[PDB]
């Protein structure tokens, strides 16, 4: 186990239907900058080096 | 972050501004190699190739 960083997704139910490593890749990370799984063309900022 | 997207905020609304200015034309125009028409002189307002 390791001590990262996840978002998760709830149904209606109240069930986890979906997450994502917000440690993973750099896209990943932006799908946990605005809160959507689904992200528009565009340019955007994310986390400082 | 939020101060992140307050200065993103300005930066790229600072630089809508500067399209609706110029950009009004959709087509470039070659400079007439003719800066004297009819007596009236434009050599100080047109660039020199
Ligand atoms: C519209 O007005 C503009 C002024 O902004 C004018 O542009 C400049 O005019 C002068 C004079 O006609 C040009 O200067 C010439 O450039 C040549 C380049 O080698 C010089 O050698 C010339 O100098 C000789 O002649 C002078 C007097 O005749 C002497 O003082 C000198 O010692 C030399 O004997 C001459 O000065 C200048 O080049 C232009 N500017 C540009 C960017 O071209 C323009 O001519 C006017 N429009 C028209 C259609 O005339
Ligand atoms: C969330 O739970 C509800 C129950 O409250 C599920 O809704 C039922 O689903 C079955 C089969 O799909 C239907 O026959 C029923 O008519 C549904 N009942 C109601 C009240 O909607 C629902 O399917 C669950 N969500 C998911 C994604 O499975």
């Amino acid at each position: 186990l390791k001590p990262t960083t996840f978002m998760l997704k709830y149904d209606e139910n109240g069930t986890i239907t979906d997450a994502v490593d917000c440690s993973q890749n750099p896209l990943a990370e932006l799908k946990c900058s605005v809160k959507s799984f689904e992200i528009d063309k565009g340019i955007y900022q994310t986390s400082n080096f | 972050t939020q101060l992140n997207r307050a200065l993103s905020g300005i930066a790229a609304e600072q630089d809508r501004n500067t399209r609706e200015v110029f950009a009004q034309v959709k087509q470039m125009y070659k400079t007439p190699t003719l800066k004297y028409f009819g007596g009236f002189n434009f050599s100080q307002i047109l660039p020199d190739p």
